[PDB]
């Protein structure tokens, strides 16, 4: 009963309301919170740990699923073409949309009574969380089918299973390429990139590929990049009127906006041509997630930063200093030391009034408080946790795209030519995209190029 | 666990041949440090009123959010060198790595 009760009875761990709160004036009220499922329920022996429902591998499991029954449902079993299932009721200018899901309590239906548009079905259950995410999922679904189609004309003798598997292998590789070549260098900056991700040598079976408990909380740094609006742009990269800036508190689980308000193309243009929010020590996270998170589907609007902090506690994560020590970073003991670490005394003062000791600072809070590394969007501590996790995901993956036996020298040489703007070109009506690096390019027309200039993926090395 | 394979399994099982569940779905997370709970093994810090963490009262997540995270929306600084695509790939990537189930 966590959704409506304020009683602290397992599995409820409600967030108590402080006095003089800017939004919640009822101190008897609370912010709902369910403790993460324990790996070993009811045990008085084991130290409580949480479960990862997904494959840790950068294997495009948000597309294919991490469970075989789901993985099967997401597939098109009507033929031998190796495709993923598509929406049978709607299309985006003749282009595929994700299938709908059949949920007991569907949140998308709540975002708009008249529209009656349910949640989408993908490899990961959070696909309908925000239309920007849905758009990325919809893009990858289209890319699999596009690959399965090309491979069929190349190898007509291949069956559905072969086609499904071969396209999946390519999609997984493309996620790995975009993430390690374009994304992480821009998260960590160059020195952390060299420190935590040195040149790939080969697969090593002694590298634990599992996602660490701390990683589930440290990677939430991305919450500091969130803008308070969903931006939709037209063909000419101009605000798509009416409603070009929709407040985020009106887009969570709003699958109707994708179906009835223009498809994925305006959402993707908005993502490419709009700057991300810059994390500043006095501008950490916006009120659309801090005050109005899931406001139209819940009894009360949640606080994403506070949920992260309660989550780290639920997960029994050590505090800030324990992680700094783990990273081999200087451990501040007092406000003056923390001030030096954050290169900001006002924030250290602010933090110490709350925690009393840098030992008690919640990992997300401490992590996002640190001054960003040169050409990176995280501090030393998050660069260490993030960098450490991704090295393990790369060096401990037997199916890493660069590993001997996974692909041929020619297939690798071909894969090296892929990019996210090209994926957009091949699967949308968008003809002008971000110049590489896509994650850096944010101004139209300055950082924009035509599709023709971008090299397509040559599948010649895949002909049997 | 096959001695030779061309493709990944859906669950991630058999990726590591020596420890075939490593990186596979529906498995406990690895810990890089031992957990820190109010009772040592299950209760979260903040569960019991009056119980301190490292000799200090436990701050309310909402109070930390109110005092440290809160800022005026109009003041938002856009990133001159990052697109929203950088944000969106991050969340999409996150959803390839971890999902922590609730009851
Ligand atoms: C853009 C809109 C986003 C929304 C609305 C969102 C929402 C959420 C919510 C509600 C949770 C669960 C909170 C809890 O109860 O503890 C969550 C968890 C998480 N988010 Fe965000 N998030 C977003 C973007 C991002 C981004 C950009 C990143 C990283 C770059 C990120 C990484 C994560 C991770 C790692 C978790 C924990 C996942 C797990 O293991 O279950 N989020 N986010
Ligand atoms: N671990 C997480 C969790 C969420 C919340 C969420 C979004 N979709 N779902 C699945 C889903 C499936 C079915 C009912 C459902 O209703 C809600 C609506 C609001 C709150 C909770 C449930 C939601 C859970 C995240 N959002 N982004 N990253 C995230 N990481
Ligand atoms: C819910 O979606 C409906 C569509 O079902 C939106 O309805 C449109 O509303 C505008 C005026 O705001 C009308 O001109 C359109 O004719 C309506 N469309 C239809 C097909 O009825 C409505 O805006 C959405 N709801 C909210 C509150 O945003
Ligand atoms: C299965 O594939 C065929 C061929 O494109 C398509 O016509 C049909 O709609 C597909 N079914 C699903 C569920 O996608
Ligand atoms: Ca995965
Ligand atoms: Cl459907
Ligand atoms: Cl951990």
């Amino acid at each position: 009963n966590c959704e409506t009760s304020c009683v602290q009875q397992p599995p409820c761990f409600p967030l108590k309301i402080p006095p003089n709160d800017p939004r919640i004036k009822n101190q008897a009220d609370c912010i709902p919170f369910f403790r993460s499922c324990p790996a070993c329920p009811g045990s008085n022996i084991t130290i409580r740990n949480q479960i990862n429902a997904l494959t840790s591998f950068v294997d495009a499991s948000m597309v294919y699923g991490s469970e075989e029954p789901l993985a099967r449902n997401l597939r098109n079993m009507s033929n031998q073409l190796g495709l993923l299932a598509v929406n049978q009721r709607f299309q985006d200018n003749g282009r595929a949309l994700l299938p709908f899901d059949n949920l007991h309590d569907d949140p998308c239906l709540l975002t708009n009574r008249s529209a009656r548009i349910p949640c989408f079905l993908a490899g990961d259950t959070r696909s309908s969380e925000m239309p920007e995410l849905t758009s990325m999922h919809t893009l990858l679904l289209r890319e699999h089918n596009r690959l399965a189609t090309e491979l069929k004309s190349l190898n007509p003798r291949w069956d559905g299973e072969r086609l499904y598997q071969e396209a999946r292998k390519i999609v997984g590789a493309m996620v790995q390429i975009i993430t390690y070549r374009d994304y992480l260098p821009l998260v960590l900056g160059p020195t952390a990139m060299r420190k935590y991700l040195p040149t790939y040598r080969s697969y090593n079976d002694s590298v634990d590929p599992r996602i660490a408990n701390v990683f589930t909380n440290a990677f939430r740094y991305g919450h500091t990049l969130i803008q308070p609006f969903m931006f939709r742009l037209d063909n000419r990269y101009q605000p798509m009127e009416p409603n070009p800036r929709v407040p985020l508190s009106r887009v969570f689980f709003a699958s109707w906006r994708v179906v009835l308000e223009g498809g994925i193309d305006p959402i993707l243009r908005g993502l490419m041509a709009t700057p991300a929010k810059l994390n500043r020590q006095n501008q950490i996270a916006v009120d659309e997630i801090r005050e109005r998170l899931f406001e139209q589907v819940m009894r009360i609007g949640l606080d994403l930063p506070a949920l992260n902090m309660q989550r780290s506690r639920d997960h029994g994560l050590p505090g800030y200093n324990a992680w700094r020590r783990f990273c081999g970073l200087p451990q501040p003991e007092t406000v003056g030391q923390l001030g030096t670490v954050l290169r900001n005394l006002k924030l250290a003062r602010k933090l110490m009034e709350q925690y009393g000791t840098p030992n008690n600072i919640d990992i997300w809070m401490g992590g996002v408080s640190e001054p960003l590394k040169r050409k990176g969007r995280v501090g030393p501590l998050l660069a260490c946790i993030i960098g450490t996790q991704f090295r393990k995901l790369r060096d401990g993956d037997r199916f890493w795209w660069e590993n001997e036996g996974v692909f041929s020298m020619q297939q690798r040489q071909a894969l090296a030519q892929i990019s996210l703007p090209r994926i957009i070109c091949d699967n949308t009506g968008i003809t002008t995209v971000s110049k590489n690096n896509i994650f850096m390019s944010n101004s139209y027309p300055r950082d924009f190029v035509n599709c023709s200039t971008l090299p397509a993926l040559n599948l010649a090395s895949w002909r049997e | 666990c096959p001695e030779q394979d061309k493709y990944r399994t859906i669950t991630g099982m058999c990726n590591n041949r020596r420890s075939p569940t490593l990186g596979a779905s529906n498995r406990a997370f690895v810990r890089w440090l031992p957990a820190e709970y109010e009772d040592g093994f299950s209760l979260p810090y903040g569960w019991t009123p009056g119980v301190k963490r490292n000799g200090f009262p436990v701050a309310l997540a909402r109070a930390v959010s109110n005092e440290i995270v809160r800022f005026p929306t109009d003041q938002l600084t856009p990133d001159q060198e990052r697109s929203l695509m950088f944000m969106q790939w991050g969340q999409l990537l996150d959803h390839d790595l971890d999902f922590t189930p609730e009851p």
